[PDB]
RNA sequence: CGAUGUCGGCUCAUCACAUCCUGGGGCUGAAGUAGGUCCCAAGGGUAUGGCUGUUCGCCAUUUAAAGUGGUACGCGAGCUGGGUUUAGAACGUCGUGAGACAGUUCGGUCCCUAUCUGCCGUGGGCGCUGGAGAACUGAGGGGGGCUGCUCCUAGUACGAGAGGACCGGAGUGGACGCAUCACUGGUGUUCGGGUUGUCAUGCCAAUGGCACUGCCCGGUAGCUAAAUGCGGAAGAGAUAAGUGCUGAAAGCAUCUAAGCACGAAACUUGCCCCGAGAUGAGUUCUCCCUGACCCUUUAAGGGUCCUGAAGGAACGUUGAAGACGACGACGUUGAUAGGCCGGGUGUGUAAGCGCAGCGAUGCGUUGAGCUAACCGGUACUAAUGAACCGUGAGGCUUAACCU
RNA sequence: AAUUCCUUGUCGGGUAAGUUCCGACCUGCACGAAUGGCGUAAUGAUGGCCAGGCUGUCUCCACCCGAGACUCAGUGAAAU
RNA sequence: ACACAGGUGGUCAGGUAGAGAAUACCAAGGCGCUUGAGAGAACUCGGGUGAAGGAACUAGGCAAAAUGGUGCCGUAACUUC
RNA sequence: AGGACCGAACCGACUAAUGUUGAAAAAUUAGCGGAUGACUUGUGGCUGGGGGUGAAAGGCCAAUCAAACCGGGAGAUAGCU
């Protein structure tokens, strides 16, 4: 349950460590982004030598949230800290070659298949 | 809204209510009949009758529970010596409320609340 | 009749200034 | 009431083992990919149990690849295949939410002996 | 906020058209003593439904 | 076609074999006895009057008793009417059961919504609260402006304001019928319906379907 | 000018249409995609941030779109008080000076208990023609009406390629609305527990008070959103711009004059709610009352005796009903409330006793004890015999049937 | 610039985005040397700006505890 | 002007905890503040708690939340040392 | 040692909310500044109205201040309402 100003950790090796959501895409007055939803992010913290720089404006897919995801039987899956995977402005494909930590069954699309394959565990 | 809620507030805070019903429970057990406001009498039924119920089984534990409530060994003793065997075969309903007009000072609806075998 | 009027007393709000 | 009870007693599992808050259970849940239907194991500490008949639930917390993960299972759900207590924990609380603000040697429970 | 015009004795009357008291429908008569009393209330001498419940 | 009168027993879930939890409202639809048939000649429209449940003989007034007596049916907790389509036809006494919904896929459930009493504009009309701080004087949950100036110099009819909320007739349309149990006289519909537990529900086949 | 509070914001709007989006069209220097321009269309919808008092504007990033105006540049007896708009102070500047500047700078107060209109709710009265309990009809009124993306049709039509449809169908979202509490959660000073200081219950042990519920950890019912069900429609009628058919006036031509057809989120319906004070007061079903007598200004007259129905009210126990009224349930031929019994739920293994330990404490008895608003039961308590209101066959005229 | 009208000057810093802030520049509308000039550690319920922490300030409110509001009895105002 | 939450100099100074005349709970002693009774709507006031987010609020973090004790360790620019 | 530091009494009054026909003609509540000094406070004294006093705000001089209050000139005058 991510909104404008929300600070997300990075679940990839892009070099970005802390990113801030500056928009929820895909609707007028859209409040929140859950697991799977694409957000617009600015990079607040990054490693010195990386694929992305501090202050860069790009897209990210939210892959873990504290609010978590609900399954059809009523079950819920909650994580400790919100994390996202950085995507391009044009293509919306991952920058990184390695995703860190687990992901959910909500990324099982035709759009985030790289973020499933490179995942150690899919909860 | 107060849907399905129990327990009258009686224009008091929780601590005051608890203290007042502790005193008024002792008063009823001591005198066997008292005159109070009708709503206080209806609430009192939910404080005294469990104490009488509790006082059907005479143990150290139950006397300490009934002391934890009431806080008077003149009331505890009477609950476990006099009232306990008295209502032994009676399945609840130890108290009778009798409406008795209106208080002079504030036109409060008044009632007597007495133990049934008084 | 009418009672003697009071001396000025504290006022809650400033008169609006129109200028 | 008796009608809802008579609806909530026929959907109810009869093979739900005894587990307590602080125990380490292994919940095996069904994962569905179109045709194939396999069992995925989720193992961690039982931090909360909701006893509410058919609506019963329990919350299992594990540290999966650095990031802490809490799964709230619906006890009588057909997606939960098997529950199995791997370790019995000695705690004094019903709810172990305090385990959320601990990591390493601090987030350890003493093994209950009979 | 306050009236711009003095309301009439007529308007005053109309507002008080709902102020009239309702007299007790009727008094119950105890079976033993014979006293009139408020229904579901004890009598003045202390009877309720033919039973002497409180002494004086 | 016609609907049935039921009682909201409460809400449960149905776990499906494919591991999905369907939230269900349990509607107790016991035998609906037709107490009167309206025609075009006498009454002036086609409908049946249904009763359901049982009621205390002493509580049943003589103008209600006679009405049931003419129909030759035991008194129910009330009377409801259902309009007929051109093809439909029922008789006096005829006990209609929940088997009526056997093939019906979606229903409309009408009930008396829970009473919220006197509700503010924030709860009733989703009005936005004003600043909690930043100097706000006694105007945190108040409605704000209720009109414009000298033109029009009045508040318009239908102005959203504080007042009675809920305890009114509400219809939730196009609820999936999950199960129809004729033995236990139960109708299970997917999702929530209006009213408290034990409240009267009128259940009709989907008007939109 | 014996005062009509002035910018911007906030809250809440409401109308216009010169239409921003969505809908329907004509022309195109319209291949397609996408545009341009004009016509019709006001149903619904119509950004969040950075900077600034700003409106605005610039910028960032969205969106189907971020419309233009009116409404005392809508809205301070609704909020704010940053700007402006007193008294303090300073800078630049002007002036010998007091002072001054639509130059700047720091500081600087926002009253009103609502009589009337209006509006949102909710009752009482009387009416509706004998009285009464229900169920209705629906005049009329209100609510609702938004839209993205993906997939199929189809890499088809079209195009040199690049690209890439109409029409039709399917799925899944955003925003908004209604309902609900099964789930996920919040709350839960009425449940359980931990714990600090202190005071008390003679003391030990065990408890209670007070310290924001002392501080906390959990949490039942209820209420609830972030939770999860559902909604916008399809269809129909009459149309707008527009498109036609047949067809003269005008041997031709011509959508029009006669006649005929199609045509949109606008209109009338369809969906949801209110609704017979709809005084034009409607309908249907059922229930109740089938006494005597006297005076007179002989009237739809008054009065006495007898009678008091159906139904209602009142009172009581009350309710997921409620400000109060109201509304619903129940009143012994009784589960209406409280208690009580069983269960559940929550807390988490009471007290006492025993055992181990020097002791704090641990272990056993023991998942113990306690457990609100919950579930299922149960007349133990309180819902009383009465009394009270309401009557006694219901006007005239004229028809059509009946005798 | 507590002084700059033009002006949100220009360039850089900080921010995704900075009419404010900071640093330079000098084109000082209209600084300037005891109506002192320029610095200055410390001090400040002083003005401006940025962070960390923190949060119902806000997204967007929900529930709860109390005092009013509501009903009954007693007393009983006011502006106009 | 009131049996008015204001103002009014000196003296006395118990216990437990505490650095303390702070603070909490008490003693001696003194009080419950001269309308009560119900109810448990909106809204106002004074408080408590809050999912996810964390200044996006706003003129401005206004208000709130937060920090908070003792000992030891450790402590920058700058400086009139 | 100190117009030194933290902090009650005591002196003050930066912010906010409340209150605004108030509990109060300037307060209350929560925070806030000083707290051995250019400190604060009791009692009494002195300064008088174009005069006082003023770490200077035209501040204060009995709820009154760009000339106090009371009585008098006085029925000032009022081309104004
Ligand atoms: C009340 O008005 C007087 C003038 O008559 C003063 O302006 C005073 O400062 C005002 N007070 C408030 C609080 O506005
Ligand atoms: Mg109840
Ligand atoms: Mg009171
Ligand atoms: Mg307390
Ligand atoms: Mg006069
Ligand atoms: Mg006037
Ligand atoms: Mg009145
Ligand atoms: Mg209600
Ligand atoms: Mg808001
Ligand atoms: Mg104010
Ligand atoms: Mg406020
Ligand atoms: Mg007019
Ligand atoms: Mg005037
Ligand atoms: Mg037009
Ligand atoms: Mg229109
Ligand atoms: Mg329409
Ligand atoms: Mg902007
Ligand atoms: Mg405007
Ligand atoms: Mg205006
Ligand atoms: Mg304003
Ligand atoms: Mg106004
Ligand atoms: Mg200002
Ligand atoms: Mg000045
Ligand atoms: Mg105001
Ligand atoms: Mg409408
Ligand atoms: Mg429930
Ligand atoms: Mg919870
Ligand atoms: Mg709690
Ligand atoms: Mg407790
Ligand atoms: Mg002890
Ligand atoms: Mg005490
Ligand atoms: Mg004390
Ligand atoms: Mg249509
Ligand atoms: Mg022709
Ligand atoms: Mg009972
Ligand atoms: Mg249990
Ligand atoms: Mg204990
Ligand atoms: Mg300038
Ligand atoms: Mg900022
Ligand atoms: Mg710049
Ligand atoms: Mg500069
Ligand atoms: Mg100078
Ligand atoms: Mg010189
Ligand atoms: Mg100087
Ligand atoms: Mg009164
Ligand atoms: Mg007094
Ligand atoms: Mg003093
Ligand atoms: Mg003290
Ligand atoms: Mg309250
Ligand atoms: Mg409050
Ligand atoms: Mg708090
Ligand atoms: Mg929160
Ligand atoms: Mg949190
Ligand atoms: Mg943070
Ligand atoms: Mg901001
Ligand atoms: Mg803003
Ligand atoms: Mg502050
Ligand atoms: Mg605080
Ligand atoms: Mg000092
Ligand atoms: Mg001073
Ligand atoms: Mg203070
Ligand atoms: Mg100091
Ligand atoms: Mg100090
Ligand atoms: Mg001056
Ligand atoms: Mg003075
Ligand atoms: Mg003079
Ligand atoms: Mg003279
Ligand atoms: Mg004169």
């Amino acid at each position: 349950m991510i909104q404008e100003q929300t600070m997300l950790n990075v679940a990839d090796n892009s070099g970005a460590r802390r990113v801030m959501c500056i928009k929820v895409l895909g609707g007028s007055h859209r409040r929140y982004a859950g697991v799977g939803d694409i957000i617009k992010i600015t990079i607040k913290e990054a490693i010195p030598r990386g694929k992305v720089k501090k202050g860069d404006v790009l897209k990210a897919v939210v892959v873990r949230t504290k609010k978590g995801v609900r399954r059809p039987d009523g079950s819920v899956i909650r994580f400790d800290g919100n994390a996202c995977v950085l995507l391009n402005n044009n293509s919306e494909q991952p920058i990184g070659t390695r995703i860190f930590g687990p992901v959910t069954r909500e990324l099982r699309s035709e759009k985030f298949m790289k973020i499933i394959s490179l995942a150690p565990e899919v909860l | 809204m107060r849907h399905r809620k129990s327990g009258r507030q009686l224009n008091r805070n929780s601590s005051h209510r608890q203290a007042m019903f502790r005193n008024m429970a002792g008063s009823l057990v001591r005198h066997e009949i008292i005159k109070t406001t009708l709503p206080k009498a209806k609430e009192l039924r939910r404080v005294v009758e469990p104490l009488i119920t509790l006082a059907k089984t005479d143990s150290v534990a139950n006397r300490r529970l009934a002391f934890a409530r009431t806080r008077d060994n003149e009331i505890v003793a009477k609950l476990f010596n006099e009232l306990g065997p008295r209502f032994a075969s009676r399945a609840g309903g130890y108290t009778r409320i009798l409406k008795c007009g209106f208080r002079a000072g504030d036109n409060a609806p008044m009632a007597y609340i007495e133990l049934v075998d008084r | 009749g009418k009672p003697r009027p009071y001396s000025p007393r504290p006022t809650s709000h400033p008169r609006p200034i129109r200028v | 009431s008796n009608i809802i009870k008579q609806l909530e007693q026929e959907q109810m599992k009869q093979d739900v083992p005894s587990f307590r808050p602080g125990d380490t259970v292994e919940v095996k849940v069904w994962v569905v990919e179109g045709s194939k239907k396999r069992l995925q194991a989720f193992e961690g500490v039982v931090i909360a149990i909701r006893n509410r008949g058919l609506h019963s639930a329990f919350t299992v917390r594990k540290i999966s690849n650095g990031e802490g993960v809490e799964r709230v299972f619906q006890t009588h759900s057909p997606v939960v295949d098997s529950i199995s207590v791997k370790r019995r924990g000695a705690v004094r609380k019903a709810k172990l939410y305090y385990l959320r603000e601990r990591t390493g040697k601090a987030a350890r429970i003493k093994e209950r002996l009979n | 906020a306050v009236q711009q015009n003095k309301p009439t004795r007529s308007k005053r009357g109309m507002r008080r058209s709902h102020d009239a008291l309702t007299a007790v429908t009727s008094l119950s008569v105890d079976k033993t003593s014979g006293e009139k009393h408020l229904r579901h209330h004890i009598t003045a001498d202390g009877y309720y439904r033919g039973r002497k419940v409180i002494a004086k | 076609m016609i609907g049935l009168v039921g009682k909201k027993v409460g809400m449960t879930r149905i776990f499906t074999e494919d591991g999905v939890s369907i939230p269900v409202t349990v509607i107790e639809v016991e035998a609906n006895r037709v107490t009167q048939v309206k025609d075009l000649a006498n009454d002036g429209y086609r409908a049946i009057q249904v009763t359901t449940g049982a009621k205390k003989a002493n509580r049943v007034t003589k103008p209600e008793a006679g009405h049931f007596a003419k129909a030759g049916v035991e008194a129910g907790r009330g009377l409801w009417e259902f309009r007929l389509a051109e093809g439909e036809e029922f008789t006096v006494g005829q006990s209609i059961s929940v088997e009526l919904f056997a093939d019906v896929k979606k229903v409309d459930v009408t009930g008396t919504s829970k009473g919220k009493g006197f509700a503010g504009t924030v709860k009733r009309w989703n009005f936005r609260t004003q600043d909690a701080t930043h100097g706000n004087s006694l105007s945190h949950r108040v409605p704000g402006s209720i009109g414009q100036n000298q033109t029009p110099g009045k508040v318009f009819k239908g102005k959203k304001m504080a007042g009675q909320m809920g305890n009114e007739r509400v219809t939730v349309q196009s609820l999936d019928v999950v199960r129809v149990d004729a033995e236990r006289n139960l109708l299970l519909v997917k999702g929530a319906v209006p009213g408290a537990t034990g409240s009267d529900l009128i259940v009709k086949p989907a008007v939109k379907a």
